[PDB]
DNA sequence: TCTACCGATAAGCACAACTACCTCTCCTAT
RNA sequence: AGGAGAGGUA
DNA sequence: ATAGGAGGTATTGTGCTTATCGGTAGA
């Protein structure tokens, strides 16, 4: 028992980082939160429940994501119709599930047939053992937004197609939640580069 | 590929102790091998003993000596056959429902008596009711090839780990570079199955030691799986790295932008295509 | 006798040569022929056996 | 793994076991002969690894791993820093000692931890 | 050589090279896990096995590819030294 | 006659997969046993006796236990009466060509022709299961292909015999065709073809095409080159030379090595460099081939105090060295060293064929 | 530019109730030759 | 060893490792020379020549229509795809 | 409880197994 | 004139 | 237009495209 909760603490410290990184106003007493003060305020059981939180961006207080965690492992269509009419009644437009076993081709294509009208992450609780950005061979990676690529396109005079491809399952691109047409700026140990997410 | 091979790095706060990166490292080999039960039982037999236990229990005999050297104990290994046993239960298509290991230090056993310093093991089969396992070809066939290929130590998955010594890793730490020479840990794991990844495997078999391995440097050294991985970037550094090693294996003298280029030209649709026709086709499309 | 297996010892060959009143490594003294100076180093001469083979420079000609 | 022939037909005998009876018996099927089994064994195979016969020579299966070698720890007799370390019981201590070997050919010292 | 004498020191030099090189990597095949017990510093009675079986090891080495590696690289360590006696043994005038 | 150890594959469940010792005489699939007893056997005893394998391991005592079931459930009551014959009968009556000879008759002439008594056949057969189990149990060494023992060279007397063997066939059903269709409806002259032969013979020697030596078609080459003039060295060197063939030329094996049994035999410094380098053996000086002998050494061996094998399947061997000529087994002799000098003494004094070759080995105890 | 060959001779005998069958080229030197 | 195995199971395979004492200048051993030319037969063969044509060959295919264009960044002649946006040698001259 | 695709295990099918080269011999049914 | 098969060079 | 039985044997080696083979997930 105490294995499963040193791990749930793992990937509860991966996935405050993430959200960190990807600049969603994460509080430096989540961040800094130990292991002794995580198992003090978890309490006898998680029931994995009490990692379900929401979130806010630092930026703009409208955009909001919630966390959702099952309480069993092989989710069903019916599960992941509760999730979104959750998400629906709350009015959130992004979400990030974290299950321990690969999802239902059914729910695969559910997931995908209402991709439009919201999107949803998934992330294998394996995955989130360890933290991919801080490591020393992923360089620095930064995310531009519309003016910026659009003065990028304009002083090199070149297309979206004409430039570095990164394909969308590459775990850099989830890592920061990195839509298609986006693209990102990377410096390495000066030339920088941009990969054109498709 | 089947060997998949890895690469595993010592942490830094192990350098406190004195020689406290040997034996951090020998305790991670140690504990991430695989040791077959078969290598430490020497002689297996079948004595006729006589919910209900059923005839033909199996006696497992081992020397003293072995699990010294290999510092375990019969309480530990009956416990390991125990867990692995109730883990997957899913070869073993009989009347199994129940088994259960005992351990005695003495046997009455009067077939012979070279060694006086062996425990022996003592397994026995249930049945439910049923004389369906009364024989003895089935249990010959199937169970002892299963109990002599359960893992005592380590992981199914991983074959065999090896400590090796290196002065330029493919990982440079961020500070601290004045440390001219590290010791790292090779592993290399089975691919029977493609099911799961190797690298998913491996993070769940070291959760007891996360702490000792640095996750931070920590990389496969395969170059198609590590861009799923760590990205494309770090997939793109590796292959740099291994085309400088060869290039200097070669004995030739190259410059860095041509294997810069190179690099930048086979990775330039996120993935690194093959040489191959189907290659080039597929990064034109 | 030249037998690959039998060959004789260095030693008896730069005796037997040393007998015929030459210098026992197999090198003699030399003088050029375009000046008539003496060269500092003795330039090493003996009579072997060489073969020419079929292949000859118009035959390669195109 | 054992087999015996009945003196009444000279044929193989399998083992068999009787309720009833609560004793191991050996009768075969070529006669009518039931006789008394001896020492209740009915298998006792040694336990070994020689599976893949004729091929461990070509393909290295590495029954026998090398020892791992440290360049960190500096040798007293001589100012080398290639050594090999290992872990081994002592004569009459108990636990695991590390030890140490000098990689020096023309050293040969050795010294515990 | 300069004369004889000299050839024959350079012989007899180059076949006790030889001879402790190859004792060097009889003595380097013993880094296995099957030698730990003789490795460790105690009391072992069996000093004289590893060394009056001559004809073994180079059986166990032709037998083993890991031992053979070991073997030459050895070999090669110690077969340096013998290498850099020809600068010792060599005239300036040598045109080699 | 070939013996395979190999998993059971017929009749076999999942839990019962063993290794078992199966018989593949003209394409039956019998099992080892059934041919064991059918060949005037009647007891398990003495059946392991004529497999002295001598050694105790658990494998073969499984295998062999594992074939006796095997027999057992195939055929029912087997051991009894003769049924096993009945049963291989059948068997072979059951190949897509079976043979026009009755079950009695095949036994003696399709199976080791060499030995006559049709027990001593099984005490042969049983010497071959012994060879096959001991080179399982890794006390016997196989066989290999870059070993000169194993190998033998023909020039002239083997490769134009299979070609004027072939072209007498075809020309033989060109003859009976012919003689088919005019019959219904001449000089024999005029029945043979006397062209065919000649012609195919022309076409061989210019094509350079042979036939292979165990198929009909997809005919070798590189079997007949042309001489050179350059030097009398060349044409010298080029009838002294050996030909192997490969399946493929890219990847051979070892064979592209020199080997210890090029002693003395085949020049190991010198070979082609290419393709087939290591392929082409240049024959040493001392190169000799040997040819077949005309006189009989049956009968001079049993003078220098050979024993004749016994025909009894239930008397066994204590220490007699088993005898091989030409790989058939035709005697027994009490000492193999005094036997051996005997007869290299009576070799070296033109009693015996100067090309023979004598061998005494210990560990195989033959 | 002919064929060294020699002419095989053999009875044939053909019942109901020395023909030419080949050339076999020779080898100079060989057991037949001039 | 050389008289197949040496009986200490019956090995099927080997890894050859001799040393000979005897230079060229003295003469080769009969056995000396044998495992001279066990050794040497290596490189007598031709067939893996093909290796460095075939790898040469999918390299320039692959690598062919790369080339630098007139505003500094490196582009591929299909589709004038965008492979290095600055050349990344280390001078000194551009 | 009966549909409904959905990843694994063998069985064939298709190219790839090198350049620049230079000679000779043999070939085209019956 | 085009092919098939062998021995060969850098 | 006719002709060219039948034999146990003795190339790999990578991609690709099936079939089939069970095999769970949903109503
Ligand atoms: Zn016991
Ligand atoms: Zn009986
Ligand atoms: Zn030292």
């Amino acid at each position: 028992t105490e294995e499963e909760l040193k791990r749930l603490y793992r990937i509860q410290k991966t996935l405050m980082q993430m959200l960190r990184d990807r600049g969603y106003f994460i509080a430096d007493s989540e961040l800094t939160m130990t292991k002794q003060q995580f198992i003090r305020k978890h309490g006898d059981n998680m029931k994995r429940e009490d990692l379900v939180t929401l979130k806010a961006k630092r930026n703009d207080n409208s955009d909001q994501l919630y966390i959702f965690f099952p309480d069993e492992a092989k989710v069903g269509v019916k599960t992941m119709k509760m999730y979104t009419n959750r998400m629906k009644s709350e009015n959130v437009f992004r979400a990030i599930l974290v299950v321990q076993q690969n999802l239902t081709p059914f729910a695969r294509t559910c997931i995908s047939e209402i991709s439009s009208k919201f999107h949803l992450e998934v992330f294998q609780e394996a995955e989130m053992l360890v933290n991919i950005k801080e490591h020393v061979l992923v360089p620095e990676h930064q995310v531009l937004t519309t003016e910026e690529k659009k003065t990028l396109l304009e002083r090199y005079t070149v297309k979206e197609t004409q430039l570095p491809r990164i394909q969308v399952t590459d775990p850099i691109a989830r890592y920061f939640g990195l839509k298609r047409g986006q693209v990102v700026k990377i410096i390495r140990p000066r030339y920088v580069t941009y990969r054109y997410v498709v | 590929q089947r060997e998949q091979t890895m690469s595993l790095y010592l942490s830094e706060y192990l350098s406190k102790k004195k020689h406290g990166f040997e034996y951090g490292s020998l305790e991670i080999k140690n504990h991430l091998e695989k040791l077959s039960f078969s290598e430490i039982v020497s002689t297996s037999m079948i004595i006729f003993s006589p919910v209900p236990l059923s005839p033909w229990v199996c006696h497992f005999h081992i020397s003293e000596k072995v699990l010294k050297r290999k510092q375990l104990s019969a309480e530990s290994v009956v416990s390991s056959l125990n867990e692995q046993y109730k883990s997957r239960n899913r070869e073993l298509k009989l009347d199994i429902v129940d088994l259960d290991i005992q351990n005695t230090n003495h046997c009455s056993s009067d077939d012979q008596a070279m060694k006086d310093d062996n425990v022996c093991i003592t397994v026995t089969v249930v049945e439910a009711s049923k004389h369906s396992v009364l024989e003895l070809d089935a249990i010959r066939l199937v169970l002892i090839p299963f109990l002599l290929d359960s893992p005592v130590k380590g992981d199914q998955g991983i074959k065999k780990v090896n400590i090796l010594w290196t002065d330029r890793p493919k990982a440079p730490k961020r500070n601290g570079n004045h440390l001219a020479g590290e010791l790292y840990l090779k592993v290399t794991m089975y691919g029977d199955r493609g099911k799961r990844n190797c690298w998913t495997a491996l993070l769940e078999t070291c959760l007891p030691i996360m702490d000792m391995i640095d996750w931070g440097r920590s990389h496969p050294d395969n170059i198609r799986q590590c861009c799923s991985v760590y990205g494309i970037d770090a997939g793109r550094s590796i292959f740099v790295a291994n085309l400088e090693s060869a290039v200097s294996d070669t004995g030739k003298e190259i410059l860095r932008e041509h294997l810069l280029l190179v690099a930048d030209s086979l990775s330039v649709t996120g993935e690194f295509v093959a040489l191959n026709a189907k290659g080039w086709s597929k990064q034109r499309q | 006798h030249a037998t690959p297996f039998s060959t004789p010892g260095v030693t008896e060959i730069t005796e037997q040569l040393h007998r015929a009143g030459f210098s026992r490594w197999g090198n003699e003294r030399v003088y050029n022929g375009r000046s008539g100076e003496m060269m500092r180093s003795m330039i090493f001469m003996g009579p072997t056996f060489y073969q020419r083979l079929v292949h000859m420079s118009e035959d390669k000609v195109k | 793994s054992t087999m015996k022939f009945c003196r009444e037909c000279n044929n193989i005998l399998y083992p068999k076991e009787d309720k009833e009876q609560k004793i191991l018996l050996y009768a075969c099927r070529n006669c009518d002969h039931q006789e008394v089994a001896d020492n209740s064994c009915v298998y006792r195979n040694e336990v070994h690894h020689s599976v893949s016969e004729r091929t461990q020579i070509l393909t290295d299966v590495a029954s026998d791993p090398t020892l791992p070698r440290t360049k960190a720890v500096r040798c007293s007799k001589c100012q080398h820093r290639e050594a090999v370390f290992f872990q081994a019981t002592a004569r009459g201590e108990e636990g695991m000692t590390l030890f140490f070997v000098c990689c020096n050919p023309n050293c040969g010292h050795r010294w515990r931890e | 050589s300069s004369d004889l004498q000299s050839r024959k020191n350079l012989t007899e030099e180059i076949s006790y090279g030889l001879r402790e090189a190859e004792q060097v990597c009889n003595k380097q095949q013993l880094m296995v896990e099957s030698w730990r017990d003789f490795l460790a510093v105690n009391g072992e009675d069996k000093e004289e096995d590893s060394v009056s079986d001559l004809a073994r090891f180079c059986y166990e080495r032709q037998k083993s590819a890991t031992l053979s590696e070991l073997a030459v690289s050895a070999f090669k360590d110690a077969y340096r030294d013998v290498q850099a006696l020809a600068y010792r043994y060599g005239d300036q005038s040598n045109s080699f | 006659f070939i013996v395979r150890l190999s998993e059971n594959e017929k009749a076999e469940d999942y839990k019962r997969r063993e290794k078992v010792l199966t018989v593949y005489f003209l394409s039956t699939e019998i099992p080892v046993w059934l041919l064991f007893f059918a060949l005037g056997v009647s007891s398990d005893k003495e059946a392991m006796d004529l497999i002295a394998f001598d050694g105790d391991d658990a494998s073969i005592t499984n295998s062999l236990i594992a074939s006796i079931h095997v027999a057992d459930a195939v055929c029912e009551a087997f051991r009894c009466g003769n049924n096993a014959l009945t049963y291989v009968e059948q068997q072979i009556k059951s190949t897509k060509f079976p043979p026009a000879e009755s079950v009695d008759e095949c036994l003696h002439l399709y199976l080791f022709p060499g030995l006559q008594s049709l027990k001593k056949k099984a005490r042969f057969l049983g010497y071959m299961v012994k060879c096959l189990l001991n080179s399982y149990a890794g006390k016997r060494k196989c066989e290999n292909r870059d070993s000169f023992r194993n190998k033998r060279i023909e020039l002239a007397g083997e490769l134009l015999e299979r070609e004027i063997r072939v072209h007498l066939a075809h020309a033989r059903r060109k003859m009976t065709r012919a003689m088919q269709k005019h019959l219904s409806g001449k000089p024999i002259e005029h029945y043979l073809d006397a062209s065919v032969i000649t012609n195919g013979l022309s076409r061989a020697f210019s094509t350079g095409a042979w036939s292979h030596p165990f198929r009909k078609m997809e005919r070798v080459s590189g079997v007949v080159a042309n001489l050179g003039r350059a030097n009398p060295l060349q044409t010298l060197i080029d009838l002294r030379r050996t030909r192997q063939q490969v399946l493929y030329t890219g990847k051979v094996g070892d064979a592209r090595y020199p080997h210890p049994s090029h002693w003395g035999r085949v020049c190991f410094l010198s070979t082609p460099d290419g393709e087939n380098c290591g392929l082409v053996k240049n024959m040493s000086l001392l190169g000799l081939v040997s040819t077949q002998s005309l006189e009989s050494v049956v009968e001079k061996l049993f003078a220098c105090g050979m024993e004749e094998l016994m025909d009894d399947t239930c008397t066994p061997l204590f220490g007699k060295h088993k005898v091989l000529l030409n790989g058939d087994w035709v005697g027994l002799c009490a000492d193999s060293e005094s036997f051996v000098a005997e007869l290299k003494s009576r070799r070296r004094q033109s009693e015996l064929p100067r090309e023979m070759e004598i061998k005494r080995d210990k560990d195989d105890n033959e | 530019n002919m064929t060294y060959s020699a002419r095989i001779k053999v009875n044939v005998q053909v019942e109901v109730f020395d023909i030419l069958i080949g050339s076999i080229p020779v080898m100079v030197k060989s057991i037949l030759c001039k | 060893p050389l008289r197949g195995a040496k009986g200490k199971t019956t090995t099927e395979s080997y890894v050859p490792y001799g040393v000979i004492e005897n230079s060229f200048l003295t003469g080769l051993n009969p056995l000396e020379s044998f495992v001279h030319s066990v050794t040497s037969r290596d490189s007598s063969f031709s067939g893996n020549a093909d290796l460095p044509g075939t790898l040469s060959r999918r390299l320039m295919f692959f690598m062919r229509d790369i080339y630098a264009a007139y505003d500094g960044t490196v582009r591929n002649s299909f589709g004038n795809q965008l492979v290095q946006f600055t050349y990344e040698t280390d001078g000194p001259v551009e």
